This record gives structure tokens, C-alpha cells and sequence, in this order.
């Protein structure tokens, strides 16, 4: 710590390396101080994610709007393991990652159908149809896959209309 | 799942006209494993379908490739089946208008058994291999005129030693 | 499995259990009997070799032998009597007889050792009585190299004896001469010797508190000192360890160095309770302590209890390895270091044999192989050089148990099984099950029905069954000694001397050409149909074909390529081409974990090991073709079945196809407890000499044959089904090969749907589905075919889920988890776990492992209970599923139990319901809606306020006559206050980074929908200017502009249209403004 505060702000890389040395030897607060002095937002976010604090992570997110994914994704899986599946679904919707959003939306729409929460199932299916057009930026689908997902989008829109209409009749 | 494709087609006449040919092709596939595909031609001829007419969007665009792939597979099956019937001349236009190496290779095997050695000779040189083509030439076809054009491209002197006896 | 043959050399004399000894290298055994006092010296099989009494000169005083010891390398015994006379029994050596050099087989050696034991001699040591001073020799001991002897008597006299080997002019004699005459403090019980790594130094123990050693310095000095009485001392020469277990059962292990001084290393208190001890009153003596060296570094002891206590000197760990049952009083113990086997003798009459695993937890290394119920109390247990175990039963009784494999045979008509030493059960497929007893013990079984030959070592007796009268009678014997003999329809083929003799039932010679020493003596032979295999003592293999007249040798003698690996069994297939070989390891006849297949066409020898499966085999069998059935297929001739057991043991039967390329494993088949073993194979059935499920395994008469079906021979409606059976065997072969493309054609001839089911199971195991769709749809399993089609249609990218669906449709259910266990498909296996009726497994799986589907599990269980008409559990689980907003009221309304629901909303078990029901906010809201639509407005208001549903409360208050406007305004403004609080909190939180970053983010608080009605009230009162504020506060942009029309205002119209952020709201207000 003494040599860390001996250093000026010019030698950024050396302070980042010694903050890494802090982190490997579980010197978490010292790593926080060094990363703060070098305003290394990504490492602050990572160490807070591993730690557990989220308010600090979002304060860091406020200064840098372009670092959204690497905060939301561990936030999304933390919400998922804390059984707040609707909130986890919303977080996945925010931070792209369409594979896990797809799976969680399938499970939620299925749960709404089997538990006869027809308004919930209608909402899940009508937004699942919209999600069926979401692909990862690394993958450019063929026209065959585009059709194979357009058909499921139209089918899910139809299912959403049917379930939303049927909710009131079943209630009556 | 009953494999009564006959009555499946029978009810598809009035239920689903568009579903009619697809089941048909599947029927022929099962016949492929039993050698009773002598009747597996009319459904291939019935597999034709009018082009989807409509707006030029993707919805009318993507399906074209799938239905054309189905047509190509059906014509492949028809060309494969026509060999043992005795309609090699009709199948030759489809075979020589094709591009697939494996399909032509599979079609070329059975032409010798019907003693239709001219079409077999035409397919052997385009089958992708010339050594086995010349081996069949010198043992069965005995057509040195076609083998003369393949002489610079074969290094098998044991083939040449029987080839040059009557050359 | 295997069993002991029990030979009891009959004598009515009282055996002393303490005086049975065994030569450690030569296979002999000496016993001392009282009344009459004598010594029976027998071989390792219990056969009497000689009987010894007092040397002549006795005036009627037939003295009583008191100690017997063996020479460590010579065939020499020394006997200390009751009078102190020291006799020496010596048999002349075989090489001294100068007979022929062919005496290398076991039987010739046995015969010559028998005649030499009959030609043995007894000598007397001079002055030995005086040195012991007419005292009974209570102990004696040879050195490790066996040229120093020590004799200790009850007068505490200890004498050292030097051994002098005098080569006579025609023989070799021995003499024992005294050296010292020292005295101990007490009559010494056990004398041990120590080697230097020759050196003369003997430890002595009198059973007291201190042990006294003596060395060449003629000094008797203690080594270890204990304050309590010691009973038995265990010495390990390799580590020189000296383990003493006290009479109070305390561990004292001493490391002993060259100074002959014991240093304690492990000594920890053991708490053995003294609450009602089982004092041995049946015997009238103190319970004998028992410990022996179980393994190098590990010492075992049994305390006479039902437990066996092992102690690892390397780690200091003492633990217990229990017997398979409780209630077993251990009496004596012994261990064979050659096989790593412990022998546990019980007072109830059980011998338990423990085998080293290498011959997890350390205690699992030992495991009990065989439990032999002798039915008599055992006194002492002594092993021999070869592994044969002698027992002292009932004091005056002695038995010798020799371990063998159970002889059995299957000709094709009837199966013969051995069940005892001399009891054989012969059982046909016609029900002709009968038991036969032999004069001597069973050593070889051969059957060609109804002729059946049993070999008892010295001779073979072939019995004839007249099934018309079912009468069996001995006719004549063939006095031969070879283990090679086999009977046939043509005749009996055995070995006499070097000759392999083929004769008829009346012993009419058929083939006779004299063999040579280079060709050697055949030891093994196998007969089936018209083919024979002979294996000599030198690995030579002679295939042969038997005919009506001759023995056509199919080729010359052949050797095979594998301490050394011998051959013990061979079976040839029905083509007379492939031979299955059972190998053994080492001269100790240790079993081998691999089996061999010799193909004469390619002359190859392939093999397959069972140590990869943690298994040891016992026998191998080919498919025997049925009698009078020559139309059996070729592949059906090559299937091989092997009986294996893992290291009441598990039983397995494993099937192989003996192809040219090697051994391809077909399938395993576990056997039940009543299924004792396998006797024969005849496709499609393993023929097992089992016992009844409810029957008595102890009964010798309950041995009934069972034809266990082959696993891939199900659905055999017709026993004459020939083409279907052959094509099914071909399909099984092709499945073992694997390339299922022509295995598809292997079953087309078959119309038995069980073959289609087996093909579908193969399709599951492989991973091919286009074949499998036809496999399903040709059996018309439209349920499973529908499931497969739906799996393909909905999950096209994944093939493992379609494989799992196919496996589920094939009535095999354990595979679904194993398919995609860790790569995650937890939902589908949750559905499968529910679909098996195991809700209490699915919910506990999902609680820890699959948290996203607890609610479907609860809802499915609630539906399950509702269909069971148990509204209690159904209601509580519809509560647990968080669906009580719509489903618990459904049950109460459709059971017409609405009075109870009203009671709950406004009995010990009712406490559980009333704990949760009255405060369930969803239930409050539902009851409020119910009473609101029941025209009970005020009860609705009460329950809405109990459920804090602001929107409904505001709607009701603005709907009432008079409209309670002020309370509605208060609640609306309270919600506007909370919305402002949230917006201001988020805005102030965001403004920290907005201090440097100039952002014109015109965020607004969440509008309150409940304000809408309030504006409606002003919309009905002409206070439209007031209504517009609440409409904007509600987010009613359309209603906002609807209000804004009448002001003749356009700016509010425009900005509300902009704030609407929906295209139509400016799209029409554009030309609304233009006019």
C-alpha cells in the first residue's frame, strides 16, 4: 500500500499489475484502491461482482454507459439463482445473450401454461415471438433459419392471442 | 406410422393436396430397402408442384430452395430406380445434367449388368476415377477408343500390358 | 463356484486338536490320536500313508505323543512322547530307490510317496529320556534352516539338539544329539525362531508375563516385559516384528532388532465390555485367543465374538471386517500366504474363506469368497503346502477339506451336476431328475445319455440308466488315474499310461497306438458330438474327430502361446474348429482372469480378460446343438458362454462371439441367489442347476434345472421355430459387430415383434433413428411413434433428446438422466421423474438442482391429489404452488364449501389452514372481487383495503353514490408521492455521473392509473381543467387531449401528442390542428 501511494498517476500499468497482485492474494480493498486510482472501471466491476456488492457496480456503470453487459449478465444469473425469474428474464432481455433468455422464457411460458396463468402465458408468448428474432452478433443465420423462426414467431403470436382471449372465459 | 401410405395418400387426396407428394417420396424410400421399387416411379412423377406465386418477399423466397431440394432428391431417386427397369436412355439426360459426384458414382455401378456398356463408359470417366474406369474398360468393355484418350492420365502399366495386345 | 471335498481318514481314537501339523513345503500332514495313542501320517488329501506307535522295547507302555514337528525342507518328522523319548520318523527319498525317471506326474509321485511312507522308519535319540528326566515333551521347534532343534518339557527342561545327516551306504539316516540342558521358570508353551536376516537363537513363551530368548551364549534372557499374562506371540521374520495380545486383549507390538529386545510402537487401550460375559461353559475352559498373520504388515485376530478384527501395523489402524451374518462364534483361524486367503472356523460349523482383492476402503480389500457349512464344531484349523485345509471336529474327529471346482456336464439330453463329495444330480429336459451316491469322492463327470461315467481318482465307474425302469447300477470299472476321460455314444475315451484308450461299454478296444514321452501324457480332454480335443501336460493341442470306427486326428499336435500359465479346461464348438481354453497362473493352481480362444482355421489364439470387469471365471461353455438336430446354423455354433463372479458373491453369465478377429462381448446376465451356477448352454437357454426360490439351498434334493432365456431371445412362442431363431442369432451376432445396416436385414425374415424391439434397443444404444422410426412403427406403437415424431419436429437440432424419447418409449427409463445428465436438460428429466409416479423424488431433485420448476411440480401434485379426491392435500399444494389466487377458490367453489371459505376470510388440523389462509393477499383480492361482483360493495371495499389494491379502491370510491372524492384524492396523491419518491431517488442516483456528463434525460415519474377515475369524475363535473392534470398524472394522453379539445387549446394538444410516443396520436392530431 505504501509503495502504491508512492506511485504517481503516470505509471498506470504498474499500478494495475500490483492491483492484480492484491487480487490474487485476496487483498480486495487494496485492489479496489489501486483500481480506483487508475480508474480501472472494468476491474472494479469484476471485483464487485465476485464480492457481491451491486450498488457500487451500478455507480461505476453510471459513468460508463457502454459497459452494460458484463454487469447485467452476472446480475442476471444471480437473480436467476435467487429465484426471481421474472427479474432475471428482464435482465437477460437487457443484456442480449439470447440463449439463456430463450431458455428462461420457455420455462416461464410453460409454467404459466401448466399452472393456468393464462394472462402470464399470453404475455410470455407475445414477447417470446419478438425474442425469436434475436440472434447473437457473431452468428448470421441463413434464410432457412430465418423462416424456421418466423414460423415460430407467428405461432407464438397466435398462441398469445388464444390464451389472452381464453383467460376471461375460463375465469367466468 | 402405420406405413399404409396408400390410404394415407387416399385421404390426402381430399384432406391435404399439398402433403400428397411428400409422403409419396417417403414410401419409395422404404421400397429402397426391399428391392420392390419397380412401382416407385409414378409418385416421383407426381411429385411436381407449381411455383409459389406471390409478393417477392422472403416468405415466398426461402421456400423455393427447400421445394427445389425436394425436387432434386426426387429426381435423384427416379434416376437411381430407372436403371434396373431398362430406361437408361431417359435417365441419361438427368444424370448428365446433374453435378453431384456421389450420385453419378452410384448410378454408374449398375449399368454394366444390363449390358448397357456405352452409358457405363460415359459415366465411368466422369465418376471421378480413371484407374478403375480403365480397369473395367480392359476387362469388360474392351473399348480401346475411349481408353486412348485416358492413356496419358493412367500410370498403371499392368492395365497397359493387356490394353496394348489388341491396340 | 467351488466346494471342498471332505476326506476323513477313519479312526476312533481321540484326536488332539493341538497336535495336527503340516509340512510347509512337502504335501504331508501328521496327527496325534489318543486311545489308542498313535500318530497317523497322511498326505495332503487325507489319505492315510502310515500309522506310527512306540518303537519296540515297550513293556506295554504305549506312550502318548505330545509334540510333532516337521523338517522345513525334508520329509522328516520328530515326535516328543509323554515319557520324554524323542522319536524320529523318516521316509526314504524317491531318488534313493533308483527307479525309472518317468515319475513326474502327480499320481505317480503320490503312489511312490505312499509306498515310501509304508517303507519309512522310526529312530530313537540316545539319552533323550534322561535329558528331559522322564518329562513329557511339551514343545519342540526346528530352526529356519532346520539343523538345530529345541525341545522343552513340563519340568522346565529345555534342550538344544544338533542334527547330523549320515549318508548310509544305501540310504540316508539322521540323528539328533543333545547340546545344552537349561531350565525355564515355567513349562514353555510356544517356541519361535529368529533368522539373522544358520544363526541359532530361539524365543520361548511359557504363557506368563515375560518371554525368554536363548542364543548360542547359553543364556536365557527376556526380550519384552509385560505386567500381564501373555498367551500367544506372533513373530514376523521379514520385519522381525513381535506382536503380543494380552489376556486382557491389549495390543503390544514390539519392533525387535539384532539385540533381541522388543520396543513397543503401538499400544492403545481397547474397551471390551464385561457386561454378562459369555464364559465358555460348554467346553469348561477359558476361551482360546486367536491371532495370525493375515497379510505382510497386517495382523488379524478373532476374539471369539461375531466380529473379525484386523490391525494394520503400517498405519496403526485397527478396524473390524464382519462376517456376512451375525451369530458366528470364531474358534480358530488360519491364513494361506500363497493365495492371500484367510480361513475362519466357527463353533456353529462354518468355514469362511477370505480372499485378497489383489490376489476405496482398506477393510474392503478382504472379502469372503465361500461359506462352507460343515455342520460340526471345529477345534483347530491347519493349512497344508498345497492349500488343503485340515480341521479338528468334535475332539476325536478329523476332516481334510480339499478345494475343487464343481464338476458338471451337459451332453445335450441331460445335465449332470455335482453337489457334494459323492452326490451327483442328473436331470434331463424330460423331468428325469435323480440323485446318485458314489463309493468314493467325485473327481470327474462325463455324460452321454443314458451312460454316465464318474472318475474317483483311482478308477472310473460308468453307470447305465434304464429310464424305462429308471434303474442305475454299477457294471465295471476302468482303473486309471489321469484327469482326462470322456464318455461318448461310440465309447469311453480315457488315458491308461501313455496310451489314450478308446473302448466300448464292454471295454472292446477301438483305437490303440502307443504314445511316446516326447508326445507325453494327455491331461485334458473334451468330447462333444463327433469332435474331441486333447491337451497334454506340455501344452500340446490335438484336435480329433471321432467316428464309428476310428479317431481321425484333424492335423498334428499343436502348441499354444500364452509364473507359468498352464491349461486346466478346454471346450470345442460343434464344428470341431474353435477351442475355448481356461488358463491358470502359477504352480498353486491360481485362477486366471483371462480366457482363450484357439481357431484352427486361422490357427490363432485370441483372448479376453475379466479383470477389466473385476471378475474371475469358473467355466466356459459352447452352444451345444440339440440331439437329432443337425440343421443348426453356423453362427449358432460359435457362441461362447462364461460363468464369472466379482471380487454370497454376485454371479454373472457373459456371452461372446468367437470370431476370427477375437472375442466380441455380447451381453451380461446376472444370476439370482437361488440360481447357483451354470451347468450347460443350449441355445436359446442357459441350463442352470438351481434351487427353488422358496426352497432349501441346504437340501441336496432341491437341485432343479432352469432354462434361463437368452436376453436377445425373448418372445419365443414356438420351440420348433427354426428360421426365426437362426435369423435372431444372426441379428445378435451382427449387433455385437455393430454395423447395423445389415442387422436391419437380419430381422426382416423374422416377424416376431420381440426381434423388432431388440433392434430398436440396439438403435437406441447406437444412435440411429431413421431405422428406429420403422422399428417403432412396424410394431404399431403409435404412442411411441407419435412421441418420436413430436421430438423430431420440436427439437430438430438436438438428437440426444430424441434418443431419450425413444428409450422412454421402449420401457427403459434409467437412461434419460444418463443421456444428458450434466450438459443440462433438467426439465425433461423432471417430467420423466413425475411420470414414474415419483413426485417425492422430483420435488427434492428440483429443490436443490432445478429451481426454475418447483411450481409445476407442486401444481402437478395438486392436480394428482384433486384427481384422488383428497381436497386437503390438493388445497395445501395449490397453496404451495403460489396459484391460490385462482385454484384454491376454484376447489372451494366447486366443492360447494363456500361457507368454510367465508369463515376463513371472515379443530387441530384447521390450525394449519388458518395459519396461512386469512392473510394471503391474493386470497384477500379474490374475495374482494367476489363480493364486489356479488353486489356487496362495502365488503369488497373492506377486503380491497385489507389487500391494499389501490386501483380497485379508487374505482369503487369514484363509482359510489355519493363519490367519496376526498379519500380517492388522498390515495391517488399518496401513490403519486411514492412514484415521485422512486423517480427522484433514481434521478439523484443517476445525477452523480451526470455532473460531468451533460444529459437532457427528461425522465418522468411512473404515472398512476388510479388517478384516471378521479379525472373521470371531474370529466363528469365540468372541471375539465382539473381533470387534465390527473389525466396527465395517469398517463391518459388520449383522454388528456380529449379534455384539451374544449379549451380551444392547441399547445397542450401538441405536447401531449408528443409525450404519447405513439404514431397515431400525432398522425391524426396533425390534420386535427390543420383545420
Amino acid at each position: 500500500m505504501k509503495m502504491c501511494r508512492s506511485l504517481p498517476t503516470s505509471e498506470v500499468t504498474l499500478i494495475t499489475e500490483c492491483a492484480n497482485f492484491f487480487r490474487k492474494h485476496n487483498a480486495i480493498p487494496f485492489a479496489i484502491e489501486a483500481y480506483e486510482k487508475v480508474q480501472d472501471h472494468q476491474a472494479l466491476i469484476g471485483i464487485y461482482v465476485a464480492k457481491g456488492d451491486w450498488r457500487n457496480a451500478f455507480t461505476i456503470l453510471e459513468k460508463t454507459p457502454t459497459l452494460a453487459r458484463e454487469v447485467y449478465v452476472p446480475w442476471a444469473t444471480w437473480l436467476a439463482d435467487n429465484d426471481k425469474f421474472d427479474e432475471a428474464l428482464e435482465a437477460f432481455r437487457a443484456a442480449k445473450w439470447p440463449k439463456e433468455a430463450m431458455r428462461l422464457m420457455e420455462t416461464l411460458a410453460t409454467n404459466s401454461v401448466t399452472c393456468r396463468k393464462f394472462r402470464d402465458a399470453a404475455f410470455y408468448y407475445i414477447h417470446l415471438a419478438e425474442e425469436y428474432g434475436r440472434f447473437e452478433e457473431t452468428e448470421k443465420p441463413t434464410d432457412v433459419e430465418k423462416a424456421a423462426r418466423i414460423r415460430r414467431s407467428k405461432e407464438c403470436v397466435r398462441r398469445a392471442d388464444i390464451y389472452y382471449a381464453f383467460s376471461g372465459v375460463y375465469a367466468h | 406410422d402405420m406405413m399404409q401410405w396408400e390410404r394415407a395418400l387416399t385421404l390426402a387426396e381430399q384432406l391435404a393436396p399439398e402433403e400428397v407428394p411428400i409422403i409419396s417420396r417417403d414410401y419409395a424410400q422404404h421400397l429402397e430397402y426391399r428391392g420392390v421399387y419397380a412401382k416407385a416411379l409414378e409418385m416421383y412423377q407426381k411429385g411436381l408442384r407449381q411455383l409459389p406465386t406471390g409478393h417477392a418477399s422472403t416468405e415466398l423466397s426461402v421456400t423455393v430452395q427447400e421445394v427445389e431440394r425436394h425436387n432434386e432428391q426426387c429426381r435423384q431417386g427416379a434416376a437411381r430406380s430407372q436403371i434396373r427397369i431398362g430406361n437408361i436412355a431417359d435417365a441419361m439426360k438427368t444424370v448428365k445434367e446433374s453435378s453431384e459426384v456421389s450420385f453419378v458414382k452410384e448410378c454408374a455401378k449398375l449399368c454394366e449388368e444390363n449390358q448397357k456398356h456405352e452409358e457405363a463408359a460415359q459415366l465411368y470417366e466422369k465418376a471421378g476415377d480413371i484407374e478403375r474406369a480403365a480397369t473395367i474398360y480392359i476387362e469388360r468393355c474392351k473399348n480401346l477408343k475411349a481408353a486412348e484418350r485416358l492413356l496419358p492420365f493412367i500410370k498403371s502399366r499392368n492395365i497397359i500390358g493387356i490394353y496394348a495386345r489388341g491396340k | 463356484m467351488s466346494l471342498f471335498v471332505v476326506n476323513a481318514p477313519g479312526h476312533e481314537g481321540q484326536l488332539k486338536e493341538q497336535l495336527i501339523v503340516a509340512h510347509k513345503r512337502r504335501p504331508l500332514l501328521a496327527t496325534a490320536w489318543v486311545n489308542p495313542p498313535s500318530v497317523l501320517i497322511t498326505n495332503s488329501e487325507g489319505e492315510v500313508l502310515t500309522q506310527v506307535a512306540d518303537p519296540p522295547g515297550s513293556t506295554g507302555r504305549t506312550h502318548q505323543p505330545t509334540a510333532l514337528t516337521w523338517h522345513p525342507n525334508e520329509e522328516l518328522l520328530v515326535i516328543g512322547w509323554s515319557n520324554g523319548e524323542m522319536s524320529l520318523w523318516s521316509m526314504p527319498s524317491v531318488s534313493s530307490l533308483a527307479l525309472g525317471e518317468d515319475y513326474t506326474t502327480a499320481a505317480a509321485r503320490s503312489a511312490v510317496q505312499l509306498i515310501a511312507a509304508k517303507a519309512a522308519t522310526q529312530s530313537s535319540a540316545e539319552g533323550a529320556t534322561r535329558e528331559h528326566a522322564s518329562g513329557a515333551v511339551v514343545a519342540s521347534e526346528w530352526s529356519t534352516r532346520g539343523l538345530y532343534l529345541v525341545s522343552a518339557s513340563q519340568q522346565r527342561h529345555v534342550v538344544m539338539w544338533m542334527l547330523e545327516k549320515i549318508p548310509a551306504e544305501t540310504s540316508v539316516t539322521f540323528k539328533l544329539k543333545p547340546l545344552w540342558s537349561v531350565q525355564s521358570r515355567e513349562p514353555v508353551a510356544r517356541i519361535i525362531h529368529v533368522p539373522s536376516k544358520d544363526d541359532i537363537s530361539f524365543l520361548l513363551a511359557d504363557g506368563g508375563t515375560s518371554v525368554t530368548a536363548i542364543n548360542e551364549d547359553q543364556q536365557l534372557f527376556p526380550c519384552v516385559t509385560q505386567q500381564e499374562q501373555i498367551a500367544s506371540v506372533l513373530y514376523d521374520a521379514a520385519t522381525r516384528t513381535l506382536v503380543t495380545l494380552t489376556t486382557t486383549s491389549m495390543i503390544e507390538v514390539y519392533a525387535v532388532g539384532e539385540d533381541i529386545k522388543g520396543t513397543s510402537t503401538l499400544r492403545r487401550k481397547l474397551s471390551a465390555p464385561a457386561t454378562t460375559p459369555t464364559v465358555s461353559t460348554t467346553t469348561g475352559e477359558r476361551i482360546a485367543m486367536s491371532m495370525v498373520w493375515a497379510s505382510p504388515g497386517v495382523v488379524a485376530f478373532g476374539s471369539g465374538d461375531d466380529r473379525l478384527r484386523i490391525l494394520d501395523l503400517s498405519s496403526g489402524s485397527l478396524d473390524v471386517l464382519l462376517l456376512p451374518q451375525p451369530d458366528l462364534h470364531v474358534s480358530s483361524l488360519a491364513t494361506f500366504a500363497a493365495k492371500g486367503t484367510m480361513i475362519v472356523g466357527t463353533v456353529e460349523g462354518f468355514l469362511v474363506v477370505f480372499q485378497h482383492h489383489a490376489a476405496a476402503t482398506e477393510a474392503s480389500q478382504w472379502e469372503a469368497m465361500t461359506v462352507h457349512q460343515v455342520g460340526k464344531c471345529v477345534d483347530r484349523v491347519v493349512l497344508t503346502a498345497l492349500g488343503d485345509v485340515a480341521l479338528c471336529c468334535g475332539g476325536s474327529e478329523l476332516q481334510v477339506l480339499h478345494e475343487i471346482i464343481r464338476k458338471r456336464a451337459w451332453d445335450g439330453v441331460a445335465a449332470a451336476t455335482q453337489i457334494s463329495s459323492d452326490m451327483v444330480v442328473i436331470e434331463s429336459i424330460t423331468g428325469c431328475q435323480c440323485l446318485l451316491q458314489n463309493k468314493g469322492n467325485v473327481h470327474g463327470v462325463s455324460i452321454a445319455f443314458p451312460n454316465i461315467a464318474l472318475w474317483n481318482g483311482s478308477q472310473i465307474d460308468f453307470y447305465m440308466i434304464d429310464e424305462a425302469t429308471s434303474e442305475i447300477t454299477f457294471i465295471n470299472f476302468v482303473l486309471t488315474t489321469s484327469p482326462a476321460f470322456a464318455i461318448h455314444r461310440e465309447g469311453l475315451i480315457y488315458v491308461k499310461g501313455n496310451r489314450i484308450v478308446f473302448e466300448t461299454m464292454q471295454l472292446a478296444p477301438i483305437a490303440q497306438m502307443t504314445f511316446t514321452e516326447s508326445e507325453g501324457v494327455p491331461v485334458i480332454m473334451d468330447i462333444m458330438n463327433d469332435y474331441l480335443v486333447v491337451v497334454s501336460s506340455k501344452n500340446y493341442l490335438r484336435l480329433a474327430r471321432i467316428s464309428t470306427r476310428d479317431l481321425q486326428q484333424l492335423g498334428p499336435a499343436r502348441p499354444l502361446t500364452f509364473l507359468e500359465v498352464s491349461v486346466s479346461g478346454a471346450r470345442v464348438n460343434a464344428q470341431g474348429r474353435r477351442v475355448a481354453l481356461m488358463s491358470t497362473l502359477g504352480p498353486l493352481a491360481l485362477p486366471d482372469t483371462r480366457i482363450w480362444v484357439y481357431d484352427s482355421d486361422t490357427d490363432k489364439m485370441s483372448f479376453f480378460d475379466f479383470g477389466s470387469r473385476n471378475e474371475i471365471p469358473n467355466s466356459v461353455y459352447w452352444n451345444t446343438p440339440e440331439p437329432n438336430t443337425t440343421t443348426v446354423g453356423e453362427f449358432e455354433y460359435i457362441l461362447l458362454a462364461c460363468e464369472t463372479y466379482q471380487i454370497q458373491r454376485p454371479h454373472n453369465i457373459v456371452t461372446f462371439f468367437a470370431t476370427h478377429d477375437g472375442l466380441v462381448l455380447q451381453n451380461f446376465a446376472p444370476l439370482r441367489r437361488y440360481q447357483i451356477c451354470l451347468v450347460g448352454l443350449t441355445i436359446p437357454d442357459f441350463l442352470l442347476a438351481s434351487v427353488k426360490i422358496n426352497g432349501d439351498p441346504n437340501n441336496a434334493e432341491d437341485y432343479v434345472i432352469e432354462q434361463k432365456r437368452l436376453r436377445d431371445f425373448e418372445g419365443l412362442k414356438s420351440d420348433k421355430d427354426v428360421a426365426v431363431r437362426e435369423a435372431l442369432m444372426k441379428f445378435s451376432y451382427y449387433a455385437t459387430i455393430g454395423n447395423m445396416d445389415e442387422a436391419y436385414r437380419c430381422v426382416k425374415s423374422i416377424k416376431n415383434p420381440a426381434a423388432w424391439q431388440g433392434l430398436a434397443r440396439l438403435c437406441v444404444t447406437s444412435g440411429r433413428l431413421d431405422v428406429a422410426a420403422v422399428c417403432l412403427a412396424t410394431m404399431e406403437d403409435c404412442v411411441a411413434a407419435r412421441a418420436l415424431r413430436e421430438a423430431k419436429e420440436d427439437y430438430p437440432d438436438d438428437q440426444d433428446v430424441q434418443l431419450a424419447t425413444l428409450a422412454l418409449g421402449l420401457s427403459m427409463t434409467e437412461e434419460a438422466v444418463e443421456l444428458l445428465r450434466k450438459s443440462k436438460r433438467y426439465d425433461l428429466l423432471t417430467d420423466v421423474y413425475m411420470a414414474c409416479g415419483k413426485f417425492e423424488h422430483a420435488q427434492r431433485h428440483s429443490e436443490r438442482f432445478d429451481r426454475a420448476r418447483i411450481r409445476p411440480v407442486a401444481y402437478k401434485y395438486a392436480q394428482f391429489m384433486e384427481s384422488l379426491q383428497n381436497m386437503d392435500a390438493a388445497i395445501m399444494w395449490y397453496y404451495n404452488a403460489k396459484c391460490a389466487s385462482t385454484d384454491v377458490p376454484r376447489i372451494f367453489f366447486q366443492t360447494n364449501r363456500m361457507h368454510e371459505l367465508r369463515q376463513l376470510m371472515m379443530g387441530e388440523q384447521q390450525s394449519t389452514f388458518a395459519t396461512i389462509f386469512p392473510q394471503n393477499r391474493e386470497l384477500l383480492l379474490w374475495w374482494a372481487q367476489h363480493s364486489e361482483r356479488r353486489h356487496n360493495v362495502q365488503e369488497a371495499l373492506r377486503f380491497y383495503n385489507a389487500g391494499e389494491d389501490v386501483y380497485n379502491i379508487v374505482r369503487i370510491l369514484c363509482s359510489l353514490t355519493p363519490p367519496k372524492l376526498d379519500s380517492a384524492l388522498q390515495l391517488v396523491n399518496k401513490e403519486m408521492d411514492k412514484a415521485k419518491m422512486r423517480f427522484q431517488q433514481q434521478q439523484a442516483f443517476a445525477a452523480t455521473a451526470s455532473a460531468r456528463f451533460g444529459d437532457d434525460d427528461h425522465g418522468e415519474p411512473d404515472p398512476v392509473g388510479s388517478a384516471y377515475f378521479v379525472a373521470q369524475l371531474y370529466e363528469r363535473q365540468g372541471d375539465d381543467q382539473l381533470a387534465l392534470q390527473y389525466y396527465q398524472a395517469a398517463g391518459a394522453y388520449r383522454s388528456g387531449v380529449r379534455v384539451a379539445w374544449k379549451m380551444e387549446q392547441y399547445g397542450v394538444v401538441a405536447n401531449l401528442a408528443m409525450k404519447s410516443s405513439d404514431e397515431r396520436l400525432m398522425l391524426e392530431t396533425a390534420m386535427a390542428l390543420e383545420k
